[PDB]
RNA sequence: ACCGAUAGUGAACCAGUACCGUGAGGGAAAGGUGAAAAGCACCCCGGAAGGGGAGUGAAAUAGAACCUGAAACCGUGUGCU
RNA sequence: UGAGUAGCGAAAGACGGGUGAGAAUCCCGUCCACCGAUUGACUAAGGUUUCCAGAGGAAGGCUCGUCCGCUCUGGGUUAGU
RNA sequence: CGCGAGCUGGGUUCAGAACGUCGUGAGACAGUUCGGUCCCUAUCCGUCGUGGGCGUAGGAAAUUUGAGAGGAGCUGUCCUU
RNA sequence: AUGAUGAGGUUAAUAGGUUCGAGGUGGAAGCAUGGUGACAUGUGGAGCUGACGAAUACUAAUCGAUCGAAGACUUAA
């Protein structure tokens, strides 16, 4: 249907209080010296040495 | 379950607390601890083996166990609801029906069956008996089939009636 | 001191990019590259190109250390938006907005 | 499905041509009054 | 197994191609749930390869495509590829998690024979 | 003791024009940098756009989306709750 | 606002090698797949440069784009029958 | 005469056609008969499932009591006295 | 549905592979033989086998990181 009543500008950021993303769940890489992400491949130099 | 140890990520291994409790009985750490009301407490809280060969075959039991699941099992599967006519120019086939009356009630009531997640419950059995208690596999016979999937979890105790 | 970067209509939507703006706010200078390279958004190569103008502007104009500059603020606002037109059914037609944002990023040593 | 425009520059020239409305009163009380306006085109 | 996203023969050839490649190649940059399914298919081939007979040619040869490399793709099973893997039983293969893709967000991996 | 850019002509702007219609015919929106282009040489990030300095300038938050620059609306920060 | 919601217009794609600031999509190759009284070859009406090559990636393309029926810059139509 | 943003659309009062009857007529039924597009992407309350935040004066893991709430509750026929 | 719930994360049987089974189909290819041919018999309950059972670290669950207390105030015993 269509809305009976328009949203308050309240209930819509209460609505969207869950519209967060999470950061990615990285670590630093002991090999490139720089942050990769965990369980991947090293973007900058080569290696996972798992 | 394994003893305590410091890695210790999965649950195959106690955790401390677990085997403070454990070792009150001076028995290893345990999965499953479940509570026994309606036996008159004579066994010792030093934890003795519990062995099968406490039940006899022709007595009468019953079986807790948790059903098995079915995820949002919508109306006709979870109620056994009717379904619609299918080929009269319908447009109904296995959507719930009506889910109230017309504005003297004006809401819905409680304990309106509508689609949801189906299956999971804490289900019990009655009256069963008990086939053989093979002691030395370890294993009881019950007349019948207990609540719950294979390899899951049941609680056998003696009838209420 | 503080050294900003501004990049103006970036043609993204704004509440598209402050989904990402709302993670590197606060944080360190080299975990907010860090994220902003390994976020699956579409929004992190524009926030990685103004962050890295932010520090770049810091360490060329005002000559302060990129090593302890931490993103004081970060902020999306509109922008002018690129109204379309898109053919509904039965004759109709309903309006499309292609719209913009604003992305502005200050680094401070917070001295 | 087919629609009420089907384009011939034959037709169109021949119904409402310059010709066909100079050929007429009324054709040129209609080229008159567009001349009038001010129109860039008078004539199809 | 798990279904791809494809109709059945789809899937199946989807899997025979990707089979294919990989031993031509012995490498290739794929999406994890294609590399999980066929890290399962291309895994039972090196088994008929390393088997040898005449049987085990023709069942291969009914799982796998037509690409001159010249040698074969199955030439190049039980032929090169089976040798090197002689001694190991099982585990010929592996996947590297590369990371999302762009476009998609899709997990892209590498597979490859060990 | 007429209007001052939703006004005054439909048209202050290359307007009976974009556009709409087979056709007769209908028909808009579009003004303002600066006293003077003096309209940003050079350096840095960038693939460019876009910026940050450095200069022109009386002023650049007057930088050609350029006089002021309201409200709806969208945000960031913070005192009381 | 509805709301990051409905949609994203019938259909099989895969991998390798490139180009690239950036590749599910652009180029080349191999395999596979679909039409085949037609999704093929040719022409009338109609359109009126959309044709080709070099360059581009603001807007258009229902995503992306290094690409294009888009943009810029140069070219292309030859009759006694 | 619960329930068509849950379903049908047979009758009922749309446009066609015909019967009896009435009307000079165009047409009307006491009628009767054959044919005849049933739109919606759920904002709020409501209900059915299922998660997170904080709380329960330290941080936890496990086992529970149960205030209260819900479910179930039907009946036949044979043989014996 | 997602999240959640469970089983694990190498000091490891969580999944895949490998090897054995079960069950399913029903006698694989090759060869030989018998037929001129369609075909038939043996080799041989053969061969193939998704989800089921075991066993085996061969591949992958790497290295890492985030959060999370040190316990308020009265009276009474």
């Amino acid at each position: 249907a269509v809305p009976k009543r328009r949203t308050s500008k309240t209930r819509k950021n209460k609505r969207r209080t869950h519209f967060k993303i999470s950061v990615p769940g990285m670590t630093e890489c002991p090999n490139c010296g720089e942050y990769k992400l965990s369980h991947r491949v090293c973007k900058n130099c080569g290696s996972y040495n798992g | 379950k394994k003893a305590y140890k410091k890695d210790a990520k999965s649950n195959k291994y106690a955790n401390k607390p677990a085997e403070g409790h454990a070792k009150k009985a001076d028995a290893a750490p345990k999965r499953f601890i479940r509570e026994f009301r309606n036996v008159d407490v004579d066994a010792y809280e030093v934890g003795q083996e519990v062995s099968v060969d406490t039940f006899v075959a022709g007595d009468v039991i019953d079986v807790t166990g948790v059903s098995k699941g079915k995820g949002f099992q919508g109306a006709i599967k979870r109620h056994g609801q009717s379904r619609g006519p299918m080929s009269h120019g319908s447009h109904f086939h296995r959507a719930p029906g009506s889910v109230g009356m017309a504005s003297d009630a004006s809401r819905v009531f409680k304990g309106q069956k509508m689609p949801g997640r189906m299956g999971g419950n804490t289900v019990t059995v009655q009256n069963l008996e008990v086939v053989q208690v093979d002691t030395e596999n370890k294993v009881i016979l019950v007349k019948g089939n207990v609540p719950g999937p294979k390899k899951g979890l049941v609680e056998i105790r003696t009838s209420i009636k | 001191m503080e050294a900003k970067a501004v990049a103006r209509t970036i043609r993204i939507a704004p509440r598209k990019v402050r989904l990402v703006l709302d993670l590197i706010r606060g944080k360190n200078a080299a975990e907010a590259i860090a994220i902003l390279k390994l976020t699956n958004k579409a929004s992190s190569p524009v926030i990685e190109k103004v962050l890295m103008s932010a520090l770049a502007n810091a360490e060329h104009n005002y000559d302060m250390n990129t090593d302890e500059l931490v993103v004081k603020e970060a902020y999306a606002n509109e922008g002018p938006t690129l109204k379309r037109f898109r053919p509904r059914a039965q004759g109709r037609a309903s309006a499309i907005n292609k719209r913009t944002s604003h992305i502005t990023i200050v680094v401070s040593d917070g001295k | 499905v087919k629609r009420t425009y089907q384009p011939n520059k034959r037709k169109h020239s021949k119904v409402h041509g310059f010709r066909k409305r100079m050929s007429t009163k009324n054709g040129r009380k209609v080229l008159a009054r567009r001349r009038r306006k001010g129109r860039k085109v008078l004539s199809a | 197994y798990r279904k791809l996203g494809r109709t059945s023969d789809q899937r199946k050839a989807m899997l025979r191609d990707l089979a294919t490649s990989l031993i031509i190649s012995e490498r290739i940059e794929t999406t994890e749930a294609r590399a999980k399914e066929v890290r399962s298919v291309v895994e039972k081939l090196i088994t008929l390869g390393k088997k040898g007979d005449l049987a085990s040619r023709r069942n291969a040869a009914k799982t796998l495509r037509n690409v001159e490399i010249t040698q074969t793709a199955l030439q190049k099973l039980f032929g090169e590829i089976a040798e090197r893997y002689t001694e190991r039983q099982g585990g010929y293969t592996r996947i590297l998690k590369q990371g999302p893709r762009r476009g998609d967000g899709a997990e892209s991996v590498i597979i490859e024979l060990v």
